[PDB]
């Protein structure tokens, strides 16, 4: 009935992890830079952002509104709404090593 | 149109109703060029509370998953129309999403010009291709004699659309690309993005060379930060800018908090003697007045023992202690951050003073005794 | 047809296919509009017009003077439009202005 | 070809042979049966075995002619067969048939010592049954009897050869007529008189209860279909002067149409969409069998012998799908493609089983809407007749319908697929009773119409 | 590395042999054929020539074999029952009556199990069920006296049944099953005498097991066949082939698994549950596979080899229990029927042309370069056709959405909209001249009120009766009738036909007269025999709309 799976739960560990720690309140976002630095020491050296950028976007159903309605909604507006927060803020922090096409579809929504 | 006479026709053309009264559908639903069958019926009345709704295998395995939404929405839909109209977008959701599955290029055009593109380029150059031809990979050398790639991944239309350029390389690449433009045109603009930032290759090459590079180990292309080490248990940590990289760096200090305050001083009474004409270590070295190890420690690198959760050594008197049973990762833990943490994932398990659950890092089986 | 009283929604006749024994001989055997114009004198043609009616000095009367034998005239005397579209007795249309 | 240094080649259960009579020296020439088979490592034919065969007499004017697989009655087995034509410059022709075995031993059967040299449809038939003509006479010699025949029948070509069910051996020569070769001479449902004139070569697909379904080509180069009399979809043909048919399977659902011409071409037609999925210009020689080993027929094309003084060298093979075979790194970019080969392939088959549906939904909803405004034969059957320049149709009723409280009208509607025009169309309707013999006693109530013929003999037809 | 090799080719009639009747069997090193013929063949298979071919009389339908005792029996159709020592003292031998035995000459199937002779023969209405003794030793080979009889009283008459020996563990050509799946069809009577069972396909679908141990009777004691014989399923359609899997597999191999094939494509497969109450269940599935099904066999570990009428596809129930759908690709062979297989996976066919084969299923420089065109050729042809597809499919598409129009309208015109106002024609009686007479004529206005286009396959059918009584005297013309075609109308337009009703003899003209229309939709005209009408509507004219003062 009640039990909801985390929905980051279907992507690349390295993401999951990421978007894990960030989930822990304002010092959520100093978090994520360990993170990165903790992913540059691991075998995979380099982190896919352009993958993280899709999979960001990528719709799901939700019932919300009055009842009954079907709505579409992108990742970023369905996970915890301090991931929310402190997912931009390290994007805001890390802007320069992204793909600007990826961005800009995250910013559209 | 508004009423279900001529809008359901012109939403839903392959749904035929059987029946006179029309409560039998049979036909074909659309979505993405692609046609779907499937058979509704209705009871006596209109009321889609309860009525039949079978389909092909082909779309149960595509709405895979959202089984509980359609059966909601056949409870929740009010009208028949609206029903269609919203299975018709949740069915092309659940396509675009698996996407993987479900696709085919147009040959004629597609394989052979790809072919003939490759050969346009020169065969040293591809260096990967996927089994579904979509992601391919290219090389390129800078002068200095620096290997670079990039990855494309392509569309079922390659030519018509933009092909998605991913690169290393710090700034920004941008790709003017047109519907005339081909591999070629956007690899000649690729090898004009590397030439352009030789620059500050050549600065992170000397220092990963000449000094010790502590915390970009194997450091990237991508990679602004050099924390060098320096002396003992003391590091300077180094961004540099790319359009500037000779120009003066951001730095500062980590370590002990008495050894580190007369080398601010200095830098502060040194600072005007930047110069961004010699190299950077040539820089740094006589603003700050010291030199460098040439790796004192090759071996004994700072493995990071700090909690990897939250990253503090010296949380609340509490040690890194509780640890991964792992070679690969053997990460340190605190029992509180760690104890947080595996109270919140969902494979979890709590015996009496004990929960067993995943490594974060790892994800391999660890344990915690309270 | 158009300018017609009724304005009514009459389909348009298009006239048979080439032949019924055209159609036969090819299954037994298998550009701009063509214009005319005259001018004259508007003396000539005031003395030889009306006389008759108000007649809006010469284009209007004119062309009502060339179809008073036609049956949709006293329409083309109403409306006053000096210039008119119609369907042929063969089919093809005609446009005649003056 | 057609000579003692030169050769003729066969194909047998997926290998070629090449018979060679090969004037040899102390002896006369002899018959050398080469047998190759295709590696698909080295891409060539190499000799898997040998056979010879000595005639027996020095005498020259030895020549190959007529060589196919054939079914000897004895056993039921497939065999290669040779026909020599044996000339001792007498005005006395031999003509020996022999028949080679899996031993790659020969077994002559027939001796058969005519008088005068044949040139005309020779045509080897499945009991091992030679027959041929000259001036509009047939003949033919079984190998079962030993003695020469006379075809009772008077024909001039003898279009289709071959054993239809049930009726032992056959010919098509005029197309209504269709002999027996044991008890010489339906011809309902052939092909028309009206095609009679234009088709050069016909080629029999399947039989049941008669009702033939066949394929024929014409002389205007066109190659047409019919099931029972109907000729649906025709075909046209790029090059001209067509000789013969043959049919290709090639994988599943596929079928091809070879067709050869006179000026050394040769087509394939895709069945489905009686269209041209290839032309092929050159070609010593056409093969239709499973060369490959893939357990689908391929077609092997020899090209012309200005390449070589050699046979068997500068072939094709073809299915005409994946299988195509023929005489600086780039290995990453490969399995790519064998991918997207079996994806394509795969991507087909589904698109046949989807178009199969579609059909079987708008069936589905004829029937659906048939039902949907709706048993006891109410009217027996219907008959038309042409007077002079009227058309009448009328229809014979039975008990159940009653005229004395129905008023009974019919009327006539055109296919508007043929009138891409709209007039009217007028019917008179009578009712006609007469009584039969009150000299119960039966009734006769029929209900007919009456039309103009010529406003609808526009299109030399209609329905 | 060829997975087809071609051994020897064989007498086809044209539209391909026959399906049910040719058969193909494998001992150690020689193979056994018959074609549907009169004739029977043996194949060395190291070289694949034949050693020895049998002319019997009149077509085998049917062959077994006995390794042990080293015979071979067969089935003469309208004869018995002959049989053939393999050494057996031109290649061709013809059988001497001699060899016959039990000429019962009405026999359409039948199988063999370790000691025993079960046959089925077909007597009138009613077939019948038979079983024999067989000497075990090594005598004159001998049927000896019949044990048993039946009567298939559920069968009442080209398809030949088909038997199948399903004996137990513990306790033969046949299928030994597992014990928990015996239990579940025999019962406790099966599994307690250890009892062989034998399953009976019959053309008419349905497929009777009998119990042999429970099989002895006599002239005193005659087989009652309602107790006896009974019956597991009932397939629609004919039955083609009974077998049994191995799923699971994680000689003698303990089956699991039954299958039995429609002509049609039903495949019919059922397993041993014990599930969800603590109890054991039958799992029944009834698959749809495509296509005519021509042969079947079964390979190792739940692979089941079929052969449609296009190619010889394959299907896997290997792994809840067996498969939620049966999903079966080709491996692009032909039509072959009479498939047989021998496990090492290397089976044995007669390819449908007439051949018999063996099919045996499982970087470089500038060649590279060749490869690469290759497969490019390849691709652009397989292309080309699956380009034409598409178009084909987009008109069956246009067809059906046409076709929707067509229903849509039909069922608002028998609909009571309380408003008549699909599509409406009125008509309105007028006066004209011709030559010196007053004419009558009636104007047949259709009207287009809702939305509905009547495009291509429609067309109006209007029908003028002069007067409603039938006479001593049938008069020359008790109506006409006019048929329009109606093309596009559209939405809104509107169509006119002018009739005369009007005096042409006599200047007499009895009224009421009825003038009806009705609209006729054309199936085939888009693309028994049908189309449908539809009541527009009924004017009459009642002499007040002929007056003209
Ligand atoms: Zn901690
Ligand atoms: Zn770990």
């Amino acid at each position: 009935e009640g039990v909801e799976p985390a929905p980051w739960a279907q992507l690349e560990a390295p993401a999951r992890l990421l978007l894990q720690a960030l989930q822990a309140g304002p010092e959520g976002a100093r978090r994520g830079l360990g993170v990165l630095r903790a992913l540059g020491s691991r075998g995979w050296e380099p982190f896919d952002w352009g993958r993280l950028l899709e999979a960001l976007c990528r719709e799901e159903p939700v019932v919300q509104g009055p009842d009954g309605r079907l709505e579409l909604k992108p990742l970023l507006l369905r996970l915890p709404r301090i991931c929310q927060r402190n997912l931009m803020s390290l994007l805001m922090a890390v802007r320069p090593s992204l793909p600007e096409s990826g961005l800009l579809s995250v910013l559209q929504i | 149109m508004a009423v279900t006479e001529a809008s359901l026709l012109r939403q839903c053309p392959l749904l035929l109703p059987q029946n006179r009264s029309k409560t039998v559908y049979e036909g074909f639903i659309s979505a993405q060029g692609r046609d779907f069958h499937l058979r509704i019926v209705l009871p006596e009345d209109l009321q889609l509370k309860n009525a039949r709704l079978l389909c092909s295998w082909q779309l149960r395995t595509i709405l895979s998953g959202y089984h509980r939404i359609v059966q909601q929405r056949m409870q929740h839909s009010p009208d028949l129309m609206s029903f269609m109209m919203e299975l018709k977008m949740l069915l092309e959701v659940a396509l675009k999403n698996r996407q993987e599955l479900y696709a085919l290029p147009p040959p004629p055009q597609f394989y052979s010009s790809l072919i003939e593109e490759i050969g346009t380029l020169g065969w040293d150059k591809l260096v990967y291709a996927d089994t579904c031809f979509s992601t391919i990979k290219l090389k390129a050398e800078d002068a200095s004699g620096r290997e670079h790639l990039i990855t494309l991944k392509l569309k079922a239309k390659y030519p018509a659309e933009s092909p998605d350029y991913f690169v290393d390389f710090p700034v920004p690449f941008c790709a003017s690309w047109t519907p005339q433009s081909s591999l070629i045109s956007i690899y000649s603009q690729f090898l004009a993005a590397i030439e352009s930032l030789k620059a500050f290759w050549d600065v992170m090459d000397e220092i990963d060379e000449k000094t010790w590079v502590l915390e970009p180990e194997k450091p990237p292309r991508s990679a602004t930060a050099r924390r060098i080490a320096l002396g003992n248990n003391v590091s300077i940590n180094i961004e540099v800018d790319p359009r500037h990289p000779t120009m003066l760096p951001e730095c500062f200090f980590l370590g002990a908090d008495h050894v580190v305050k007369p080398l601010g001083i200095k830098l502060s009474r040194n600072i005007h003697l930047w110069d961004p004409e010699n190299s950077v270590l040539q820089n740094l070295k006589d603003v700050l007045e010291i030199d460098f190890p040439a790796r004192a420690i090759l071996e004994k690198s700072d493995f990071t023992m700090d909690c990897g959760i939250c990253y503090a050594y010296q949380l609340d008197g509490t040690i890194p202690d509780q640890v991964c049973d792992n070679s690969q990762c053997g990460q340190p833990f605190h029992q509180i951050c760690l104890y947080e943490w595996l109270r919140g994932l969902l494979t979890s398990r709590q015996s009496f003073n004990i929960i067993f659950g995943e490594c974060p890092y790892c994800s391999k089986p660890i344990t915690l005794k309270m | 047809p158009g300018l017609a009283p009724p304005h009514t929604r009459a389909p348009s006749p298009l006239g048979p296919t080439r032949d019924p024994v055209a159609t036969f001989l090819e299954t037994c055997r298998e550009l701009p509009p063509s214009v005319a114009s005259i001018k004259v004198s508007a003396e000539l043609l005031r003395a030889a017009l009306k006389d008759g009616h108000s007649g809006v000095p010469l284009c209007c009367a004119t062309l009502q003077w060339l179809l008073a034998e036609n049956a949709a005239v006293d329409v083309v005397r109403a409306r006053a439009l000096s210039s008119i579209q119609g369907v042929a007795p063969d089919g093809a249309n005609v446009h005649l202005i003056v | 070809m057609s000579s003692n240094e030169q050769e003729r080649l066969l194909c047998y259960n997926g290998e070629v042979l090449v018979f060679q009579l090969s004037k040899g020296n102390t002896k006369t020439p002899i018959l050398h049966v080469r047998r190759m088979v295709f590696d698909r490592g080295t891409k060539v034919f190499v000799q898997k075995s040998t056979g010879f065969f000595t005639i027996k007499e020095e005498n020259s004017h030895l020549k190959i002619m007529c060589c196919n697989c054939v079914s000897d009655f004895r056993t039921g087995i497939n065999l290669p067969y040779i026909v020599i034509e044996k000339n001792k410059k007498n005005n006395v022709f031999e003509y020996f048939l022999l028949i080679l075995h899996s031993t790659n031993k020969f077994e002559m059967r027939l001796s058969f010592k005519l008088g005068y040299e044949m040139k005309d449809g020779l045509r080897v038939l499945n009991g091992p049954l030679i027959l041929w003509r000259h001036v509009k006479a047939f003949f033919f010699i079984s190998s079962q009897t030993g003695k020469v025949v006379s075809v009772s029948g008077n024909f001039s070509s003898i279009q289709w050869a071959g054993e239809i069910e049930n009726l032992g051996m056959v010919l098509l020569g005029l197309k209504e007529c269709c002999l027996s070769e044991e008890e010489c001479t339906s011809d309902i449902y052939i092909i028309p008189p009206a095609y009679s004139s234009v088709v050069t070569y016909v080629h029999i697909c399947a039989t049941e209860i008669l009702r033939i379904s066949l394929i024929a080509l014409t002389r205007k180069n066109q190659l047409i279909s019919f099931q029972n009399g109907t000729p649906k979809n025709v075909c046209q043909l790029p090059f001209g002067d067509p000789c013969a048919v043959q049919l290709m399977d090639s994988g599943g659902g596929n079928l091809f149409f070879v067709v050869s011409f006179i000026s050394n071409n040769a087509c394939a037609v895709w069945k489905e969409s009686f269209q041209v999925a290839a032309k092929w210009e050159k070609l010593s020689l056409v093969l239709i069998d499973d060369f490959i080993g893939s357990g689908t027929e391929q077609v092997l094309l020899l090209f012309k012998d200005s390449l070589n003084s050699d046979c068997l060298t500068s072939f094709k093979i073809t299915d005409l799908g994946k299988i195509n075979y023929s005489s600086e790194n780039r290995y990453l970019v490969v399995p790519p493609l064998e991918t997207g080969l079996k994806v394509c392939f795969s991507s087909f088959r589904e698109l046949r089983q989807h178009l199969l549906l579609k059909e079987k939904i708008i069936s589905k909803s004829y029937k659906a809407l048939i039902n949907l405004v709706q048993s006891e034969q109410l009217v027996e059957k219907i008959w038309y007749r042409v007077i002079d320049d009227s058309l009448v149709v009328g229809v014979k009723t039975t008990s159940s319908l009653k005229l004395s409280l129905n008023d009974v009208t019919l009327s006539l509607l055109m296919d508007q697929a043929h009138d891409s025009r709209f007039r009217l169309l007028k019917c008179q309707n009578r009712v006609i009773k007469l009584s039969t013999n009150p000299f119960k006693k039966e009734c006769v109530q029929i209900i007919t119409a009456v039309t103009s013929l010529s406003p609808l003999l526009t299109f030399s037809k209609f329905c | 590395a060829p997975r087809v090799r071609y051994l020897a080719g064989f007498c086809c009639p044209l539209g391909g042999l026959a399906a049910g009747k040719p058969r193909v069997l494998c001992h150690e090193a020689e193979v056994f054929l018959s074609t549907g013929s009169e004739l029977v063949y043996v194949y060395d298979q190291e070289g694949g020539l034949l050693t020895a071919a049998f002319r019997f009389p009149d077509q085998v339908w049917h062959l077994e074999l006995l390794a042990p005792r080293r015979l071979l029996y067969a089935l003469c159709a309208r004869r018995g029952l002959y049989c053939l020592s393999l050494d057996h003292p031109s290649p061709v031998i013809p059988v001497d009556p001699d060899a016959c035995i039990l000429p019962d000459a009405a026999l359409c199937a039948f199988t063999l199990l370790d000691s025993v002779l079960v046959t089925l023969v077909q007597g009138p209405a009613r077939w019948k069920m038979q079983l024999f003794e067989q000497p075990c030793p090594g005598e004159d080979p001998r049927p000896g006296g019949q044990i048993g009889e039946v009567e298939l009283s559920s069968y009442t008459p080209h398809f030949l049944p088909v038997l199948c020996s399903v004996s137990p563990s513990g306790s033969s050509g046949g299928f030994t099953l597992e014990d928990a799946l015996f239990g579940l069809l025999f019962g406790a009577d099966a599994t307690l005498l250890q009892s062989p069972v034998v399953l009976c396909g019959l053309p008419d679908g349905q497929l009777c097991c009998v119990i042999l141990k429970a099989l002895v009777t006599s002239r005193s004691a005659p087989g009652d066949p309602n107790a006896l014989v009974k019956i597991l399923h009932h397939l629609e359609e004919p039955v083609i082939f009974i077998g049994a899997l191995k799923t699971e597999p994680q000689e003698d191999v303990h089956c699991d698994c039954l299958v039995a094939f429609g002509h049609h494509g039903r495949m019919l497969a059922i397993k041993a549950s014990w599930d969800e109450s603590g109890k054991l269940v039958p799992e029944l599935r009834e698959y749809c596979l495509p296509g005519p099904v021509l042969c079947a066999a079964c390979g190792g570990g739940g692979r089941v080899y079929h052969s449609t009428p296009s190619d010889l596809c394959v299907v896997d129930l290997s792994r809840q229990p067996e498969e939620g759908p049966g999903g079966l690709p080709p491996m692009l062979c032909p039509a072959s029927l009479n498939i047989c297989s021998v496990v090492s996976t290397k089976l044995l066919a007669l390819s449908a042309k007439g051949r018999l084969m063996t099919c045996s299923l499982d970087m470089t420089t500038e060649s590279a370069g060749q490869k690469i065109k290759e497969l490019l050729s390849g691709i652009g042809n397989i292309s080309e056709r699956v380009s034409f597809l598409k178009k084909a499919v987009d008109q069956r598409n246009k067809a059906l959405t046409s076709l929707n129009e067509a229903m849509n309208v039909s069922c608002a015109l028998l609909s009571s909209g309380t408003g008549p106002r699909p599509i409406s024609c009125t008509t309105s009686t007028t006066w004209s001249r011709l030559q010196t007479q007053d004419v009558l004529m009636a104007t047949c206005v259709l009207e287009n009120s809702s939305s509905f286009s009547l495009d291509q396959g429609w067309t109006l059918c209007i029908q003028v009766l002069t007067s409603s009584c039938a006479l001593d005297l049938d008069s020359a013309c008790s109506a006409i009738t006019y048929t329009i075609p109606v093309d596009q109308l559209g939405p809104g337009a509107r169509r006119e036909v002018t009739l005369p009703l009007g005096p042409g003899e006599n200047g007499g003209l009895d009224l009421p007269v009825t003038v009806s229309c009705t609209l006729f939709y054309s199936l085939r005209e888009v693309v028994e025999q049908e189309g449908v009408c539809l009541p527009l509507s009924r004017h009459t004219v009642d002499m007040l709309q002929c007056l003209r003062f």
